[PDB]
């Protein structure tokens, strides 16, 4: 076990003395406390840790220990409904221990090791087993555990432990190798967890909201970027993805954000329901938390933490959710520990060997075939904190090359309160196409050719609004007037969404399509009538406005007569308008 | 279409294959049977010759136990020592003058670095 | 249809029986050239 | 104790200096400088190693020589003595008081830097805090325990803004329904980079009407040493969090001035010759704000609050400069001062349309204020936004192509910049704030009010703004 | 020879470098391998040596590696690659080797990856003219057999359909130039660098459908393989390329999927060794680096094969300025520049003529050639489009009913060129398709008006309405 002292100190990193035959990226522990670290260069004698706590108060001359291996995450049984740090330890019990406050040093288990478990087999003496195959299963909230072999063993059982009650570090599964399987396993949070086979997304992945889901779909194991300036309410929109998706598991990986973020989540979530099952919303949600003001070194490692414990949950059969709430801080890390390094830097102070990581990271999402056999997937949706609301900075460029749809916010259309605030001018998205099949089969038959009018109605209006810009609305003939009209009605009855409404928060995909209709067919009719002799201002008073405007404030149950109901008006106003 | 041609290629690639694995397994199994022979000896200790002349001024000679005797007789005349090891087999590996530098000429050393070398030699020798 | 199939299949295993024979032929004399030249 | 010297100068050049070995030098320690006549600096340990250490002079190191100087410890971490009767104290920026009166006597020593609280350890902020000030009471509400800043402009007037809103602030708690009027504020009142005729401005101001007995003041002249600014906030948090969190105090600090903050972080940044940033600002600007900004809040299972209200001045009025910008994504909404309305004569200028309040949904409403506020300010908002863009159609095309309901909304735009906005110097409660409110709202007819619900339309309808 | 000689004293290791000492015997561009205390092996390659040390750029991550254990040992002193005629149904890594699962292939020879740079005077001139069924290219940027015609792409922009419909419809087109009528098909040598699995998994099926892929050889780096590979995976695609093309007389098409990703690495294997950088960080001898690889293309005097190139490369904010596109720009022979505006309006391939070049269009169209007014009819082509743009520029402030007549006919020809003559979505026109097309739209204008054709010209082909190609 290689152990030296330290030799230099200087912010957040800690030259190490005496430490011939340490491994490039193990863990030490620095100090006479015990803080976590990993080396990143190796030089003559010495090595160049990063520390993940608080280098304050260190001395010269104190022991540094390496441990002989990778930063790794234990995965198991107990890590649904929890909270963690960077480092995945649990911070209910930090609290339990020393208080309001975090201070450094703490040791304490990732997994209870005093919690009992209601094991249940699915092997049998002399049975073979290969990495990622299904020993058992666990009871967990209302999930189905399964315990995985971990992805590098082979072998033949000899033996299985009998249907009871045990903790996660009770061997139940030994091999003929005599090597023993408990109910969890470690990993290192820097290689990505194999699988048999990548698959290309057919399913979409629905967030709930009315613009996201219709113009920009993103597909099931597909990846999505929402950078936004500040002010534009982004928080909103990631709590409502954590709120309302349809994936089975969510983890949200909160790196170097607000505090007050988590703390809404961990206060609120325990009274929503979930929609899938029966429980509260928090017994499918994993956080990770590491605020702004805690370790910068930490916010890496909680990237990789939470990425990891998402790439588990979806060997388990699962379909999961990984929203990393903010990685330009992230980006920002990687910048302050390659300045004490004294490396050139790339255009903005950054390292130049951003874009890798961030490549590397976003690979590892998609569906596959588990190396179990089932099928789960992951989805990813970063975000990004761009300096002066520019798009050109590194990180959005970069994180541009990688991404299949990308969501902008705009500060134009927050500043008028317009939320969700996305401009659907500089958006796009890349699963369009191949998500029409599911469309057609699971929504309505021509959806499509719906989604593809409104669009190009947006398309119009906003290209003539710039004429009506100078000349005003008195100087365009009667059609531009109902199409200006008709942008209007979509983009305040179709685009907006209220978040805290108890109906308008949530909104299905038959609902988007059933607005959609009724807006098109008004349209429609209303062209007829025009140019048939009536002007703008009959038009505009009609009541069935008002029956339109109400559409999105209506329950899901009671949505189809609404819109049967208000298919009759809207062929009824103009209809007595011969 | 061409998917059947593409499955017949496939089949004779991967017959070649095999038959060159066959040979290469046949000439490692031919090997590693050779300090039998009466031609051990002599090739062992032009083996550590040409090690010995790939460096200058080496320190030191490791070799197998089992062979250690063969190998007496010759590093006495340039001073270079001796030293015995039972996980070298096949051959002798120097040691440099810091002690950071080695040269090892075992059989399956030059096997794994003439194979690609031949392997072209083979497939025309056994085809055509 | 399937015929095309059929036949390539018919031809992928002659050509593979064809290319072995054809090998353990002088198989005998490629490895005893191999083990000329690999030794010193 | 017992003081331990090092005499191992070994280079000085500009702020730093080389100890040798001295090896019992904790990194991050505070060290004090006396040199052959015995003025004492003071020091921080920036860096230590096995060769030496360096360190960085508070002050210019005019004097300084390397025969003469020893260098001693004077504790490894900062801390400030805090005690109860700090309340109507008045101190320099380290602490030493500078109203004349004798130094005061400590209880406990806490570490300036402080802790970060748990993420678990929190509460939802939920109450708010009456400023008398009514375009902020009724469209922005000010929970207890946010973080909601300012932003102020070259010339526009954000000094009396604080002053005021220090001198009016209260708690209101019989709103509640408990009737606990049991425990009043304590206004922490921070000032950085200040000037003698804005000081003598802020002194008397808090003399003239009482509010010194339950306030701390810390002062900054921008004439002192660049380290004492990068501390102001630090020490006026260290007293906030005693307060709140021992003695169960509802506390406001004001941090008046953050732009001078940031020029005095990014030249003692560059002095340590790090990686800049946008503009020459170091490329840690967003985790030192945020290090000041998330000591607020609420703890569970206590009654205490720390409720900050950033000042700064954006740069040429721009939005995107890495200050206000960096603020921006830390705290929870923003309060903005507009030009226009101070060219108009309003006071205070405060512009409704760009501003917001992320937490005022948990604040405001039954049981915390009265039932109608939240709607209320909804539809004042929504009534504002197209009154101004009416203003602006006709501000190009002729007044001639109008409807009836347009000079409704001129109107109400007017009378609301010029009743609701401009309150002068008057403290306003909520009641009479949403009564001036409603009374505005009443000159719109019904229809055009969609969006209140339909009781208190007519609960509260009547009154027309002839009162005044 | 055959025996081994391992370096141990290893000194140093951060990023992608390795100094190692007493190394005199390494020679300067060596291949080495890195066996660590566990027994992986991985690779690395020499850029700097010394009588004290030399210095190794690793290829794999170096997590595991330590100071004490790890050896360094010679692999040869050039890089090579072994080449074969059965290497043309593969796929191999970014490194070359097989991951397809069947056993590596038996070299036939083995050549320098860097390769020699072709005689200025062993070269021939590009002539062959090669119809991509895209009237925007084949009319307008016309492309000829040995060229280099990139594709300055967008981050949103379909570039990757446009590349693999110019792989499935190029072709010769023997009978316009009446010499030769084999038509061989052309084989395709596919390197990606950094790519995404969406991306790949497109390509693949692509291919697949095709048919391609029995005469394809595919160098695959992925977007989670190491970065300091991409260095390695257009060369070795490039070795492949010319022995195939000026060996067995093959008529290649080198398609390299992102230069952007390769220019990422170099600039960070450039930085760690704080090089003099150029505009944004970007070493001062990029130009250089990639010209070495760009300048592989071409026809040889005395021999049939060919390669021709279309590199594919991101402008970062679509900017034309940035060092990649711009030196990119300063090598090839014209671009094909997509736009973002076209693809907002649906149109596809969005192509936008103006930006874009060919520069060795004119030696491969006219008589003897496709037909003879091909040139004339491209640039008054150019000339009524470029006034089309410029009188929306006029009604932007002068508004739509101040126009005159004339005005509003190029307004006209304008809107109909981008919405028929650039937008066919995925259908394969042939030259007289394309040619025919462009009449129908010139015809549209006065016939005063054309003045960069000829008379005759005019007289022959003038006057057919677009109702009549269709309706």
């Amino acid at each position: 076990m290689i152990q030296g002292v330290i030799q230099k100190i200087a912010g957040p990193a800690v030259i190490a003395k005496g430490m011939l035959g340490a491994r490039m990226y193990d863990i030490c522990k620095v100090g006479e406390e015990g803080l976590v670290g990993e080396i990143i260069r190796l030089d003559g004698d010495t090595a160049f840790v990063q520390v993940y706590e608080d280098t304050s108060g260190l001395k010269v001359g104190e022991p540094v220990v390496s441990t002989g291996l990778p930063l790794a995450v234990e995965l198991g049984p107990g890590m649904l409904n929890g909270i963690y740090d960077g480092i995945q330890r649990p911070l209910e019990r930090i609290r339990e221990k020393t208080g309001i406050y975090i201070t450094r040093g703490v040791v304490v288990h990732a997994l209870d090791r005093e919690k009992k478990w209601a094991w249940t087999p699915m092997v049998k003496p002399g049975d073979e087993v290969r990495g990622g195959m299904v020993l058992g299963t666990v009871p967990e909230f209302g999930f189905t555990h399964k315990i995985l072999v971990p992805p590098d063993v082979r072998g033949r059982v000899k033996e299985v432990k009998p249907a009871g009650e045990y903790t996660v570090e009770e061997p139940v599964v030994v091999l003929e190798d005599g090597t023993e399987l408990k109910m969890y396993h470690t990993w290192p949070v820097r290689r990505a967890r194999p699988v048999q086979r990548k698959l290309d997304p057919n399913t979409p992945f629905l967030t709930g909201m009315r613009i996201l889901d219709v113009l920009f779909p993103v597909a099931m194991g597909g990846t999505a970027a929402i950078p936004g300036p500040f002010g534009a309410g982004k928080s909103v929109t990631q709590q409502s993805l954590a709120k309302w998706s349809n994936a089975d598991v969510v983890v949200y990986v909160g790196c170097g954000e607000r505090g007050n973020e988590m703390t809404d989540v961990l206060v609120e979530f325990p009274e929503l329901t979930d929609p899938k099952t029966g429980g509260p919303l928090m017994h499918r949600t994993v956080l990770i938390a590491n605020t702004s003001n805690m370790p910068v070194a930490a916010r890496e490692a909680s990237i990789y933490v939470g990425v990891t414990i998402a790439e588990y949950f979806r060997d388990q059969g699962f379909s999961v959710a990984l929203m990393a709430d903010s990685t330009s801080r992230w980006a920002e890390a990687l910048r302050e520990i390659s300045s004490r390094l004294e490396e050139m830097p790339a255009e903005e102070g950054y390292p130049p060997y951003l874009a890798a990581r961030l490549a590397a990271f976003y690979e590892r999402a998609g569906k596959v075939i588990t190396l179990g056999g089932e099928e789960g997937a992951v989805t990813i949706v970063g975000a990004v904190s761009p300096p002066g609301g520019d798009m050109s900075e590194p990180v959005t460029q970069s994180t541009l090359r990688i991404v299949g749809a990308f969501w902008r916010l705009d500060a134009s259309l927050a500043f008028r309160r317009h939320f969700p605030a996305i401009n659907w001018n500089g958006s796009y998205s890349l699963f369009t196409s191949a998500l029409d099949p599911w469309y057609r089969e699971n929504v309505a038959e021509d959806y499509p050719e719906l989604r593809d009018a409104i669009s190009e109605l947006l398309q119009r209006e906003a290209g003539l609004q710039e004429i009506v810009q100078l000349v005003g609305p008195d100087a365009l003939q009667d059609a531009e007037r109902l199409v200006i009209e008709v942008g209007r009605i979509i983009r305040e009855d179709f685009l907006q969404q209220n978040a805290y409404h108890e109906v308008d928060a949530y909104c299905s995909m038959k609902k988007a399509y059933g607005i959609m209709k009724m807006i098109l067919a008004f349209y429609k009719e209303a062209e007829a009538a025009i140019k048939r002799g009536v002007s703008i201002d009959e038009i505009l008073q009609l009541p069935v406005l008002e029956r339109i405007g109400r559409a999105r404030y209506v329950s899901e149950e009671e949505f189809p007569a609404y819109f049967e109901e208000a298919m009759k008006e809207i062929q009824g106003a103009f209809k007595a308008l011969a | 279409e061409s998917a059947g041609e593409l499955l017949v290629a496939t089949a004779r690639t991967q017959a070649r294959g095999e038959v060159l694995e066959e040979v290469r397994r046949r000439v490692r199994e031919a090997l590693e049977a050779l300090p039998q022979k009466p031609e051990w000896p002599e090739v062992v200790r032009k083996l550590a010759l040409e090690a010995l002349e790939a460096l200058p001024g080496a320190k030191a000679l490791v070799a197998n136990p089992e062979d250690l005797p063969h190998l007496e007789a010759l590093a006495r005349e340039r001073g270079v020592e001796l030293q015995a090891e039972p996980a070298l087999r096949l051959g002798v590996r120097a040691v440099g003058a810091e002690g950071k530098t080695q040269v090892e000429n075992s059989l399956l050393a030059r096997l794994d670095r003439a194979w690609d070398a031949l392997s072209s030699k083979v497939a025309q020798a056994l085809w055509g | 249809t399937e015929a095309l199939l059929a036949r390539y299949r018919e031809r992928a295993e002659a050509e593979a029986k064809a290319v072995r024979e054809k090998a353990m032929a002088r198989l005998d004399e490629a490895v005893a050239l191999v083990l000329k030249e690999v030794l010193p | 104790l017992l003081k331990k010297e090092y005499t191992g100068i070994t280079y000085i050049s500009g702020p730093l200096l080389f100890v040798e070995n001295a090896k019992d030098l904790a990194y991050g320690a505070i060290v004090d400088i006396k040199d052959g006549t015995g003025r004492v600096r003071g020091g921080q340990v920036i860096e230590v190693s096995e060769e030496y250490a360096v360190i960085q002079v508070f002050e210019e190191t005019t004097g300084l020589d390397l025969a003469t100087t020893s260098v001693s410890l004077v504790e490894d971490v900062a801390r400030l003595g805090v005690s109860k009767e700090m309340l109507g104290r008045r101190f320099n920026g380290i602490g030493k008081p500078i109203d004349g009166l004798p130094p005061i006597t400590p209880e406990k020593r806490l570490p300036i830097t402080g802790l970060p609280l748990n993420p678990v350890a929190r509460r939802k902020p939920e109450q708010f805090i009456q400023t008398g000030i009514s375009t902020i009471d009724v469209m922005n509400t000010l929970v207890r325990g946010q973080k909601l800043p300012i932003f102020s402009g070259s010339g526009l007037p954000a000094n009396e803004i604080a002053a005021q809103i220090a001198r009016q602030a209260t708690v209101r708690p019989d709103l509640s329904g408990e009737g606990e009027k049991e425990e009043p504020f304590a206004v922490v009142f921070a000032a950085m980079g200040i000037t003698q005729r804005e000081l003598s401005y802020f002194i008397q101001e808090f003399e003239r009407t009482g509010a010194l007995s339950r306030s701390v003041l810390f002062l900054n002249k921008a004439d002192d040493p660049t380290i004492e600014r990068i501390l102001t906030p630090r020490m006026a948090l260290t007293v906030a969090e005693y307060l709140a969190f021992e003695h169960d105090y509802h506390v406001l600090v004001i941090l008046t001035d953050m732009t001078n903050y940031c020029e005095a972080l990014r030249e003692i940044g560059a002095a340590r010759e790090e990686i800049p940033g946008r503009r020459g600002y170091p490329g840690y600007m967003y985790t030192d704000l945020a290090t000041i900004y998330e000591r607020a809040g609420v703890v569970e299972g206590k009654k205490g609050s720390v409720t900050q209200i950033p000042i700064l001045s954006m740069p040429d009025d721009d939005r995107t400069h890495p200050i206000p910008d960096l603020t921006g994504y830390i705290t929870e909404g923003q309060i903005q001062l507009s030009r226009e309305l101070h060219r108009k004569g309003i006071y205070p200028p405060i512009d409704p349309l760009p501003s917001l309040s992320r937490l005022m949904n948990n604040g405001v409403g039954k049981g915390k204020t009265r039932e109608d506020h939240k709607q209320v300010s909804d539809q004042l908002y929504s009534a504002y936004a197209n009154g101004v863009d009416i203003r602006k159609l006709v501000a190009i095309i002729g007044e001639d192509a109008l409807t009836e309901n347009d000079r409704r909304y001129l109107q109400f735009a007017d009378a609301f910049e010029r009743f609701f906005i401009n309150q002068g110097q008057q403290n306003r409660s909520i009641e009479e704030s949403l009564q001036i409110a409603w009374a505005l709202l009443s000159m719109l007819p019904q229809g055009e009010l969609k969006r209140i619900s339909k009781d208190h339309i007519g609960k509260y309808y009547g009154q027309k703004l002839e009162e005044i």
